């Protein structure tokens, strides 16, 4: 077939890298295509990702990495049976999209608390900036965004409506995009 | 590129390693810092990466390095994990696919890592002078 949109990937810098592409004409990604990916390092092993569709002409693949560092590079080969359709490379550290914070709950003051999505030893852990979004459930447009630093994943607000809150995060030092929003919670 | 993320990551790991000794950090590795004749900084980084590589490859599965408790087991596990990080970042920094080691001198892994830390400390000081 033909690949209309070359695979573009993003990495959570922990254990998953997601790539997506577009071929011309309907395609069943999971049965027709195989994205092989391998760390460009003497000690490495060729891995096979089995794609899934994101539309009739689109494919998505989730690459699994055991650990990832700055210098790491991956060779990506999109095969269809025995025909190499595209061959390229992907550097996780330059396409970091962080994992989303979770466990967001609400407890004078109002206290919001959530989990850093990375373990202590991940290079991202201490580089995270959180953005907490609050808005009156009962008709938004009236919202606030509070930036919180990496250190403590909580937010004490003082400031009869019911509000909803969500939190996302990014890592400036790694020049990342924003993570997806955490599930949102609410209080009166 | 001075203090790029690759250098920042090496320093972070060097700081996290030194925060946990394992019974096996006493095993000996080749001392490529003896730097007898003249080699460039990249050859050093490359050789260091290569010496670290020989170590986790042979001792990652070494029962003698695991101790007796869960805390010591995870310490060996963490140690092996950080040495791989050190190796790949130093190897990428050197930008070399070949750096044959001929040095005879041996060194304890702890002293080796200590000496690498001094070198990374001087490098680091080069981009925030």
């Amino acid at each position: 077939f033909k690949v209309l949109q070359e695979p573009t990937c993003v990495s959570d810098y922990m254990s998953i890298s997601t790539c997506e592409w577009k071929m011309n004409g309907p395609t069943n990604c999971s049965t027709e295509l195989r994205l092989l990916y391998q760390l460009v390092f003497l000690l490495s092993e060729a891995h096979t990702c089995i794609p899934e569709n994101n539309g009739g002409a689109g494919c998505v693949c989730h690459l699994l990495m055991d650990d990832v560092v700055s210098a790491d590079n991956y060779t990506l080969d999109l095969w269809a049976g025995q025909q190499l359709l595209w061959k390229g490379s992907f550097k996780p550290s330059e396409h970091v999209k962080p994992r989303a914070p979770g466990n967001l709950t609400v407890h004078d003051t109002l206290l919001l608390t959530w989990s850093n999505p990375y373990p202590p030893d991940n290079y991202l852990y201490n580089h995270l900036t959180y953005a907490v979004n609050i808005w009156s459930e009962n008709d938004p447009a009236d919202f606030r965004i509070y930036n919180v630093t990496y250190l403590e994943p909580s937010l004490r607000i003082a400031a009869g409506i019911s509000y909803r809150a969500r939190v996302r995060a990014w890592a400036q030092a790694y020049n990342t995009t924003w993570s997806e929003w955490s599930p949102s919670t609410k209080w009166h | 590129h001075k203090c790029d993320i690759t250098l920042q990551e090496i320093i972070k790991t060097l700081n996290s390693l030194t925060e946990q000794k394992t019974l096996c950090t006493e095993l000996t590795v080749t001392d490529i810092f003896a730097a007898s004749k003249n080699t460039t900084e990249k050859e050093t980084f490359c050789r260091a990466a290569t010496v670290l590589r020989q170590f986790y490859s042979h001792h990652e599965k070494d029962t003698r390095c695991l101790g007796a408790t869960a805390q010591q087991f995870h310490r060996h596990k963490q140690l092996i994990r950080f040495l791989k990080r050190l190796d790949r970042n130093l190897w990428g920094l050197a930008g070399l696919n070949s750096c044959p080691v001929k040095e005879a001198n041996q060194s304890t892994l702890e002293n080796f890592l200590e000496r690498l830390k001094t070198i990374m400390r001087e490098k680091y000081s080069k981009c925030s002078s």
